[PDB]
C-alpha cells in the first residue's frame, strides 16, 4: 500500500543507426508487485521480451529490468508501455538516445 | 549461506 | 501422549506391504518419522511441514513412501517388506508456534519382518514361590516370574496381587535374553520379581498372578502347523498364599 | 558426527550427576539440545541452550562457554531418572540426529544382607530359579558362563511402602548338575554371603 | 571500502489464482547470485553469479530447504497478519524480508539488518544494536513479544556476526576479480540545444560498477543545486549502470559550467565540459 511507479526508457550501450543494440524499460519504486511492462514499436508489441529478476529497495519498493533486442533507425520509433494497479490507464513513455 | 531459524514467525 | 499411531504391532511374511498411521495433536505444524532398532538412536526417515514432504534421508528406500495430504495425519508405507526393516516405526509432532525444538513422541508402531511365520511362538509362563530361608530371614518374600520361550520379544508383563495391578515392589527385567543366542530367530525369556511382607505372604487367602501380554498373529493370518495358532494373547500363571 | 558421548555411565541415587558431551566444531548459530530416552517410550526434550548457561525444572545445562563440551547436570538423581540420553546439535529447521548415546544408571544406597535363596515351584516347567539378592551396588552380578544355564542382569525394586530398596538378580537353568551353590561362581560374590538349602 | 550481503523475501497472497507465491534473491554489492521462486516448476536456489556455481551439492541442499521450508513458513505467516489486522480473506497481500550484513574493508562486522514489511510498510524491525527489536505498529508487538521470549535475538547476532561474515568474505575472494573491481564510468557531456538564446547540457555516467556514484554540476561554482536535472540511477543490464545531471543554462556562455563526477572507481574524481 501502495506507490505508483517510475520509468525511464534507453539503450544498454548509446545508440545509432543499426549498430547492435540493446533497449532497456526500468520500473521502480513502486508496490504492489503486480506489474504489466510492454515494449512497443511502432504501435505493435514486439514480441518476447526478457525481463530480470524480481527485487526491492529499502523503501520496500518494487524494481524490475525489461530487455531485448533491436536496430536503433531514426526511421523507427520506440516503446516501453506500463500499467500498474495504482494507473487508471497505461502510461506511455517514448525513448530518446538524447535522454 | 541463508540462515533458517526456523520457529521465528509472525 | 499427544501423537498417537496405528497399529501398536505388526508382523509379515517377506515380499508383503503394510501401512502404519500418526495421528499428532491437531495444531502441530511439524511431523517427523523416525525408525530404531534397538541398541542405536532413532535415525530420521522423513519430516513433513503442514501437507509438504520437505526433507527426506537415503535410508528412504523407493519401498518406502511417507504421505500426509491433509496435512493431519501421515501415513506410512513399505512396498516390499525385508528383514532389514524390522524396527521400532516411531512418529513425533511438532507445535505451531512453537517455540524451540520440542518435539513430542508417539508410542511407535512395531515392526518385524520375517522369513515364515513358523517361528512365531507365544509364551509359556509359570511362577515360583519365595523361599523359607527368606522369610525366615529378611522378613520378606520375594515371588519370581519367568515368562518363556516366545518369539518374537514383543511381550509386557504385570502382576495382579489379589486380582488388582501392583506396581510396589516390582522390577521386571528391561529386556528379554535370548535362549538359544547363537541363532538369528532364537526365542526369547523375561524374568520378573514381586516382594512382600512375609506376614502377607504367610497369609493363605492372598492370590498372586503374573501376567504376560502377547502381541503375535491376527486372526487373520495363515496358520498351517498342528499346535495351538500363537495369536496376540495374554499368557499368565497363578500363585496363592501359603500358611507356611 | 558431531557428538561424542561416553557409551554409558553410572551415577548414585542422589547427588550427582554429570552427564558429558564433545562437540568439537559448532558454530556459534547452532544450539545444543539434550533429550532423553527412558527405555519403554520414546524421547522426550529436555533443555537447550543457546551458546550460554542455562536451566530449567529437569535440567541444568553448562556450556563451556566457548562452546566446546556442554555438561548435562540432573541435579537430584533418581531412580525414575535412569535412561538413554542423547547430546544432539541442531543448527535450526535441519533434521535432529539422535546417537547413540549415553546410558545412566542410578543406584541407591542400602542396608545390604547378601543372600542366594532357592525359590521352588514350579511345579511344571520345571523347577529351581536361584535368587541372590539384598546386596550392595559395590556388587557387580556376572555372566552365564556356559548357556545351558541362564542368568539375569541386576534390577533394583522399590518395595516401597516401607523404605525401601534392594538389588536383585535371577538365575535357572533346567539340569541336575544345576544348584543355587555353584550359580554365580564366575561372578565376584561378597564373601560373607548367606546360603542356605531348604532342600 | 566496505560490502555487503543482502538476501530479500518477497511473500504475497493471491487467492483464487493460488496458493501464495515466495521468492528469494540473494545480492552480494550490487551482484545478483542467487534465485529462489516456489512456482517452480520443481524448485530450488539457483545460481545467478558466475562465482557462485562453484560450491558443493549440499551447499545447495541447505539452501534449498531453507527456501523450501520459509515457502510454508510465510504462507502461514501471511495468515497470521490477516488475524491480526481483521482483514479480509478476498484481500491479495504482501510480506516483505530483508536481512544481511555489512562487513568491511578489513574484514570484521560493521552492522546488522533485518527487517519485515506488510503491505509495503514497516513492521517490524532488527535495531542496530541485534539484541532488541522496533515495533511499527500495534500488530507488529504481538510478534516482537514471540521474538522476545524465544530469544530470536541471539539467534540473529550469531549468525551476522558468524555465518555472514564468514561466507561473505567466502563469496568475495572466490569471485573477487568481479566483486572487488570498481570500474570507473566513461563519462561525456553531450549538447541539446536548444531554445536558442538557451541550451541544456548533459552530464553522461556509463558502464560503471557499483551504482553509487554522485554527478552535481557547478559553474564557479557550487552549483547547481536544484535545476537539475537528476535521473534515477539505472540499470545498463550488462551489470553496470548508468546516470546523468542535465543541466539547463544560457546559450554562449558556457565553458563556465564544469562536471563533477565521484565514484569509487576512479582515482580523482573528474571534472568535464563541453568539448564540443
Amino acid at each position: 500500500i501502495q506507490r505508483t511507479p517510475k520509468i525511464q526508457v534507453y539503450s544498454r550501450h548509446p545508440a545509432e543507426n543499426g549498430k547492435s543494440n540493446f533497449l532497456n524499460c526500468y520500473v521502480s519504486g513502486f508496490h504492489p508487485s503486480d506489474i504489466e511492462v510492454d515494449l512497443l514499436k511502432n504501435g505493435e508489441r514486439i514480441e518476447k521480451v526478457e525481463h530480470s529478476d524480481l527485487s526491492f529497495s529499502k523503501d520496500w519498493s518494487f524494481y524490475l529490468l525489461y530487455y531485448t533486442e533491436f536496430t536503433p533507425t531514426e526511421k523507427d520509433e520506440y516503446a516501453c508501455r506500463v500499467n500498474h494497479v495504482t494507473l487508471s490507464q497505461p502510461k506511455i513513455v517514448k525513448w530518446d538516445r538524447d535522454m | 549461506e541463508e540462515n533458517l531459524l526456523d520457529f521465528v514467525r509472525f | 501422549t499427544g501423537v498417537s499411531q496405528n497399529p501398536r504391532h505388526k508382523i509379515t511374511k517377506r515380499g508383503q506391504n503394510v501401512t502404519f498411521r500418526c495421528d499428532p495433536i491437531s495444531e502441530h505444524n511439524r511431523l517427523y518419522w523416525y525408525r530404531q532398532t534397538l541398541g542405536q538412536g532413532p535415525e530420521f526417515l522423513t519430516y513433513f511441514q503442514n501437507e509438504a514432504q520437505l526433507e527426506k534421508s537415503r535410508l528412504l528406500s523407493d519401498r518406502f513412501s511417507a504421505e500426509r495430504p491433509k496435512g493431519s495425519f501421515s501415513t506410512l508405507e513399505i512396498q516390499r517388506t525385508e528383514q532389514g526393516d524390522s524396527a521400532m516405526y516411531l512418529c513425533a509432532s511438532r507445535y505451531r508456534d512453537d517455540s524451540y525444538n520440542e518435539q513430542f513422541f508417539g508410542p511407535g508402531t512395531r515392526l518385524t519382518v520375517l522369513e515364515d511365520l513358523k517361528n512365531v511362538f507365544p509364551p509359556e509362563v509359570a511362577v515360583f514361590e519365595p523361599s523359607e530361608a527368606e522369610i525366615s530371614h529378611t522378613q520378606k518374600a520375594t515371588l519370581v516370574c519367568l515368562a518363556t520361550g516366545f518369539y518374537p520379544d514383543h511381550v509386557e508383563l504385570s502382576w495382579w496381587v489379589n486380582g488388582k495391578e501392583v506396581h510396589s515392589g516390582v522390577c521386571t527385567d528391561p529386556q528379554p535374553l535370548k535362549e538359544q543366542p547363537a541363532l538369528n530367530d532364537s526365542r526369547y525369556a523375561l524374568s520378573s520379581r514381586l516382594r512382600v511382607s512375609a506376614t502377607f505372604w504367610q497369609n493363605p487367602r492372598n492370590h498372586f498372578r503374573c501376567q504376560v501380554q502377547f502381541y503375535g498373529l491376527s486372526e487373520n493370518d495363515e496358520w498351517t502347523q498342528d499346535r495351538a495358532k500363537p495369536v496376540t494373547q495374554i499368557v499368565s500363571a497363578e500363585a496363592w498364599g501359603r500358611a507356611d | 558426527a558431531k557428538t561424542t558421548q561416553p557409551t554409558s555411565m553410572d551415577c548414585a541415587e542422589g547427588r550427582a550427576a554429570n552427564l558429558p558431551c564433545n562437540h568439537s566444531t559448532i558454530s556459534g548459530n547452532e544450539y545444543v539440545y539434550w533429550y532423553r530416552q527412558i527405555h519403554s517410550q520414546g524421547p522426550q526434550y529436555i533443555i537447550h541452550g543457546l551458546k550460554n548457561n542455562e536451566t530449567n525444572e529437569m535440567a541444568s545445562l553448562i556450556i563451556t562457554e566457548d562452546r566446546k563440551s556442554s555438561t548435562l547436570i540432573l541435579p537430584h538423581a533418581t531412580l525414575r531418572d535412569t535412561a538413554v540420553y542423547y547430546c544432539i546439535v541442531w543448527g535450526g529447521y535441519q533434521k535432529v540426529t539422535f546417537g547413540t548415546g549415553t546410558k545412566l544408571q542410578v543406584i541407591p544406597i542400602q542396608n545390604p544382607d547378601p543372600a542366594v535363596y532357592q525359590l521352588r515351584d514350579s511345579k511344571s516347567s520345571d523347577k529351581s530359579v536361584c535368587l541372590f539378592t539384598d546386596f550392595d551396588s559395590q556388587t557387580n552380578v556376572s555372566q552365564s558362563k556356559d548357556s545351558d544355564v541362564y542368568i539375569t542382569d541386576k534390577c533394583v525394586l522399590d518395595m516401597r511402602s516401607m523404605d525401601f530398596k534392594s538389588n536383585s538378580a535371577v538365575a535357572w537353568s533346567n539340569k541336575s548338575d544345576f544348584a543355587c551353590a555353584n550359580a554365580f561362581n564366575n561372578s565376584i560374590i561378597p564373601e560373607d554371603t548367606f546360603f542356605p538349602s531348604p532342600e | 571500502g566496505s560490502h555487503s550481503m543482502r538476501y530479500f523475501y518477497t511473500a504475497m497472497s493471491r487467492p483464487g489464482r493460488g496458493e501464495p507465491r515466495f521468492i528469494t534473491v540473494g545480492y552480494v554489492d550490487d551482484t545478483l547470485f542467487v534465485r529462489f521462486d516456489s512456482d517452480a516448476t520443481s524448485p530450488r536456489k539457483e545460481p545467478r553469479a558466475p562465482w557462485i556455481e562453484q560450491e558443493g551439492p549440499e551447499y545447495w541442499d541447505r539452501e534449498t530447504q531453507i527456501s523450501k521450508t520459509n515457502t510454508q513458513t510465510y504462507r502461514e505467516n501471511l495468515r497470521t497478519a490477516l488475524r491480526y489486522y481483521n482483514q479480509s480473506e478476498a484481500g491479495s497481500h504482501i510480506i516483505q524480508r530483508m536481512y544481511g550484513c555489512d562487513v568491511g574493508p578489513d574484514g570484521r562486522l560493521l552492522r546488522g539488518y533485518d527487517q519485515y514489511a506488510y503491505d509495503g510498510k514497516d513492521y517490524i524491525a532488527l535495531n542496530e544494536d541485534l539484541s532488541s527489536w522496533t515495533a511499527a505498529d500495534t500488530a507488529a508487538q504481538i510478534t516482537q513479544r514471540k521474538w522476545e521470549a524465544a530469544r530470536v535475538a541471539e539467534q540473529d547476532r550469531a549468525y551476522l556476526e558468524g555465518l555472514c561474515v564468514e561466507s561473505l568474505r567466502r563469496y568475495l575472494e572466490n569471485g573477487k576479480e568481479t566483486l572487488q573491481r570498481a570500474d570507473p564510468p566513461k563519462t561525456h557531456v553531450t549538447h541539446h540545444p536548444i531554445s536558442d538564446h538557451e541550451v541544456t547540457l548533459r552530464c553522461w555516467a556509463l558502464g560503471f560498477y557499483p551504482a553509487e556514484i554522485t554527478l552535481t554540476w557547478q559553474r564557479d561554482g557550487e552549483d547547481q543545486t536544484q535545476d537539475t536535472e537528476l535521473v534515477e540511477t539505472r540499470p545498463a543490464g550488462d551489470r553496470t549502470f548508468q546516470k546523468w545531471a542535465a543541466v539547463v543554462v544560457p546559450s554562449g556562455e558556457e565553458q563556465r559550467y564544469t562536471c563533477h563526477v565521484q565514484h569509487e572507481g576512479l582515482p580523482k574524481p573528474l571534472t568535464l565540459r563541453w568539448e564540443p
